[PDB]
């Protein structure tokens, strides 16, 4: 839901590239 | 991975970089040469005195982070170190502070280095 | 569920899915425990055991509110032997599932004091004694002692 | 602006050079197509929309490279910003503890940042015209305008680097010396981002206290940049990053 | 073997030791031999695992990192659930196997890597998989990557720590591919051999095959 | 919508192959800030003075009283 | 441990025995037949 | 119709995916080169007539 798309996106982007 | 030996293949206590590129912990590699003058990285026999050290910093959590940029190291990160220094930095900082400039010195100390003394110990792009 | 020969979690989980979809099942299941307990004396011990297991499963899955234990006013007079075996099987089961530690934490958290009232009855010393001894005989010595500590220091 | 992001990789890792020739060919054919290589092993394509990427992959798979390629599902590229002013100073003194930089940060108001993106107030102006523009347009302070050091990530970026430490600011000797690498580290931290490693947007940085090694020799020269970068990230983080 | 069997005056039973010390005094902790299938459960320390992997790489040098290729993990679980092939894990697998296969004179009997299967539980591998009588089982602790815990349909056993009486892991059960193929062939020969039986007898054999399967596996079937 | 379900052909299944959905689905900061507030006041005072008199004594006089007033 | 074990390494120079690369023109003594037989009979 | 013809991967790692809206067969057909691996004999639909 809405409150946590930012947490989700940053986590996913870091697990994708940035580690 | 970064923090794993090669004769043991488990976590490395005191890392000792081989001049070829394979890290191997001396707490193991001492006996491997004391019983076989060859190294496991290549069955071609080699020197022991050639073993350079490696000094890896730690963060507020203790994870082995690069010196200058403070980027916590992972299993994809490209990590190069200065054989003339003994400290290990991220390939990005080492390059774009010694490739953008011409100052092929150290970055943690003012130790000048030879531009052949950077060995890249782990870089997925290879 | 009750008429079967031995338990399997199918019926509990199915009712659980219904009550977890809408409330009316939660309502009807609190009522269910009420009346089932009150008229349990009619079940032969296998179906009584299966009802006891069913309610234990619901309670530890938290499909029923832990309030419903309000009903066991655990005097000696106010309870038939059949009701006593129901409490025995029920509590054996709860302890064997969440473990004595989590069971103890549950029964010892405060907000459920009002409902655990008659279960941990301290007002009248007679049923206090009997309750404690029953709980011991079945083997909940921990809650037993805590309450006896209370009672011995009370007089 | 191409914001849609698509990762590509051949099925048989043996086939990487042919894929790279394919990516060259498609870069040659398409004017705005962006390609990148993410350290984590990815060859990444930046485009504008689903149909754009569809026809790019059409030209890729069918004509330029007849190799078989797996394609990850799309995502967007993000930016990073703040909502609020930094609450305390985190401050980097270079490895040899010779120069200390205290600098804190805050969110820019849309109007300016969009103006910087529109090139209204291009910094190839002189400080006079900058201040004119600024004090006029956004109730900006004039000594502020004189303190406006840089814009960051590249020639025109929404970020703004400004120094305010008057009495020691009158150490304009070693300041005016090192300001170049100071802004180099600013540009680096701003192109590289703390949160996702994405270009940060709409931020104001204020250098408040710069201790400099007397004669800031190669000590300052080389070592100051990573210090400046950690300064940027630390202010940013310290009081309030956001996507 | 004598520590497992216990003193002749007071034997132990299937998997029991007389004391925790004599239980922990060795890498082989459990052993079961069904008529000619062998199931061993090893628990190694860091230094024991290290000595093993040295003594194995010494005598089967692997420079090009080929140890990963031959391995077999189970292609029936999801990808979150089979073994992960990290160099240390696959090397400890093959070292344990290469050690067990040297204890047997080759002229008496042997042991084969293609017919054997080894599973390692590490800090890289949270699931311990194995395959007993006809069942394909996978054990997952709760401390490990089990952020969400649940009960479920009866494919799942909740294993109890007998000392403190609380659930510490779960075993997920499935039917093995060899058993599924056995059942398929049973039916194949019911059909093949049925132009000489009556309808009632064809159904009698279907009924026997199907009770035989369902009453043995029983929740692995689901 | 065929989303990875049902037989790619309902030929050899012994069924019709119908698919429905699961219906049961659901204080150093303070110090810094205070110093800067006076520092911003120092710069504004010095410039204000030079515009209203750059006689350096005029500037120093106005700025000094301003700095002292702020600190107190 | 490892004391009480009877047979030390039984496989020292076991280095792959090139019949898996020979071709014997004899139907019953070939590698294909030996593997077929060993796989299908029990 | 019947299917025209009939291992490991590192992209597919689900911990790396950002799932907002479920990708349906309409999408995979509208953009057969962007939502599809191994498209062979694929005709390209588009029209805005």
């Amino acid at each position: 839901p809405a409150p946590h798309l930012a947490r989700e996106f940053m986590i996913k982007t870091r697990r994708r590239k940035g580690l | 991975p970064f923090d794993h030996c090669s004769l043991s293949l488990q976590p490395f206590v005191y890392p000792v970089c081989t001049p070829d590129g394979i890290v191997f912990d001396l707490l193991n590699i001492v006996p491997w040469l004391k019983k076989y003058g060859t190294n496991p990285s290549n069955g071609e026999k080699l020197d022991g005195r050639s073993l350079i050290k490696l000094n890896f910093s730690k963060n507020s959590e203790g994870k082995y982070h690069c010196p200058v940029l403070f980027t916590v190291f992972t299993n994809n990160t490209h990590i190069v170190a200065v054989r003339t220094t003994g400290n290990v930095y991220a390939y990005e900082a080492v390059e774009q502070l010694n490739i953008k400039a011409k100052n092929f010195r150290d970055l943690l100390t003012d130790e000048p280095f030879s531009r052949q003394d950077i060995i890249t110990l782990q870089d997925p792009t290879n | 569920c009750a008429q079967q020969r031995t338990y399997e979690k199918f019926f509990g989980l199915l009712a659980g899915r219904f009550c977890m979809l809408k409330k009316e099942y939660m309502e009807s299941f609190e009522g269910i425990f009420k009346e089932q307990y009150d008229t349990i004396h009619r079940l032969e011990t296998n179906k009584l055991r299966n009802v006891a297991k069913m309610f234990a499963h619901l309670l530890y899955t938290d499909s029923l509110p832990w309030s419903v234990l309000e009903c066991i006013k655990l005097s000696e007079e106010t309870t038939t032997s059949s009701s006593r075996i129901f409490v025995k099987i029920f509590f054996q089961e709860l302890c064997e599932y969440m473990g004595l530690p989590k069971l103890n934490a549950r029964l010892k958290d405060e907000t459920l004091q009002p409902f655990f009232e008659g279960l941990l009855p301290r007002d009248n010393p007679r049923n206090t004694r009997f309750a404690i001894n029953f709980f011991t005989s079945i083997g909940l010595g921990g809650l037993t002692d805590e309450l006896r500590e209370h009672l011995k220091n009370t007089p | 602006t191409s914001v849609i992001k698509i990762a590509v990789e051949p099925v048989n890792p043996s086939e990487l050079p042919k894929m790279l020739d394919g990516l060259r060919k498609v870069n040659k054919s398409y004017p705005s197509l962006t390609t990148k290589v993410e350290e984590s092993g990815e060859h990444v394509i930046l485009g504008t929309g689903e149909l754009y990427l569809d026809c790019v992959m059409h030209d890729l798979r069918k004509m330029y490279s007849e190799i078989d390629i797996k394609v990850a599902d799309p995502v967007v590229t993000f930016c990073e910003t703040v909502v609020e002013t930094s609450s305390l100073k985190c401050f980097a003194e270079t490895p040899n503890k010779k120069n200390k930089i205290t600098m804190i940060a805050e969110p820019l108001e849309k109007g300016l940042a969009e103006d910087i993106e529109n090139e209204v107030v291009q910094i190839t102006w002189n400080r006079k015209k900058l201040g004119e523009f600024f004090q006029t347009k956004y109730d900006w302070d004039l000594l502020a305008a004189r303190s406006i050091w840089a814009f960051g990530p590249d020639a025109t970026g929404p970020n703004i680097l400004v120094d305010d430490t008057l009495p020691s600011e009158v150490d304009k000797a070693l300041l005016g010396s090192v300001k170049d690498s100071i802004v180099q580290g600013f540009q680096w931290g701003t192109r590289e981002g703390p949160l996702c490693d994405e270009l940060i947007r709409n931020v104001k940085f204020k250098i408040l206290d710069a201790v400099v090694a007397q004669e800031p020799l190669h000590r300052g020269g080389g070592q100051i940049i990573p210090t400046a970068r950690r300064v940027v990230y630390s202010a940013f983080l310290m009081a309030t990053p956001r996507l | 073997a004598s520590e497992m069997a216990g003193p002749p005056q007071m034997p132990n039973d299937f998997l029991s030791f007389q004391d925790i010390a004599t239980e922990a005094a060795h890498p082989i902790r459990l052993f079961c031999r069904y008529i000619d299938r062998i199931h061993i459960f090893f628990r190694f320390t860091a230094d024991e695992a290290r000595d093993l992997i040295q003594r194995y790489l010494t005598e089967h040098p692997d420079p090009n990192n080929e140890n990963i290729v031959g391995y077999n993990n189970k292609k029936c679980w999801p990808r979150d659930a089979r073994m992960r092939l990290m160099k240390h894990d696959v090397n400890l697998g093959r070292a344990v196997f290469w050690d067990i296969k040297n204890r047997l004179p080759r002229s008496v009997t042997t042991v084969q890597w293609e017919n054997s299967f080894v599973s390692v539980y590490s800090k890289d591998n949270p699931n311990l998989l194995f395959n007993m009588c006809g069942f394909e089982c996978r054990i997952l602790p709760k401390c490990r990557t089990s952020y969400e815990e649940f009960t479920h349909k009866d494919g799942v056993w909740n294993l109890q720590n007998e000392v403190t009486k609380e659930r510490t892991a779960q075993c997920f059960l499935r039917v093995d591919d060899e058993s599924m193929q056995r059942f398929h062939n049973r039916v194949r020969q019911i059909l093949m051999a049925s132009g000489s039986t009556t309808f009632t007898k064809i159904v009698n054999k279907w009924n026997t095959a199907l009770i035989g399967l369902m009453t043995y596996f029983r929740e692995a079937v689901v | 919508m065929y989303n990875g379900i049902g037989l790619p052909t309902p030929r050899g299944s012994g069924t019709n192959g119908y698919v429905q959905r699961n219906l049961s689905l659901v204080p150093d900061i303070l110090d810094h800030e205070r110093k800067r507030r006076v520092e911003l006041r120092c710069l504004e005072l010095e410039e204000m003075m030079e515009e209203q008199g750059y006689e350096e004594q005029q500037i120093q006089e106005k700025v000094a009283t301003f700095r002292l007033m702020l600190l107190e | 441990w490892d004391d009480d074990v009877v047979f030390k390494n039984c496989a020292k120079g076991v280095d792959d025995q090139k019949k898996d690369k020979r071709f014997v023109n004899d139907t019953l003594r070939s590698e294909f037949h030996k593997k077929f037989m060993e796989k299908y009979i029990k | 119709f019947e299917p025209l013809v009939r291992d490991w991967n590192e992209f597919n790692d689900i911990n790396k995916i950002i799932i907002r809206q479920p990708i349906r067969t309409e999408y995979k057909i509208a953009f057969p080169y962007l939502y599809n691996n191994l498209p062979h004999h694929v005709h390209l639909t588009w029209y805005h007539t």
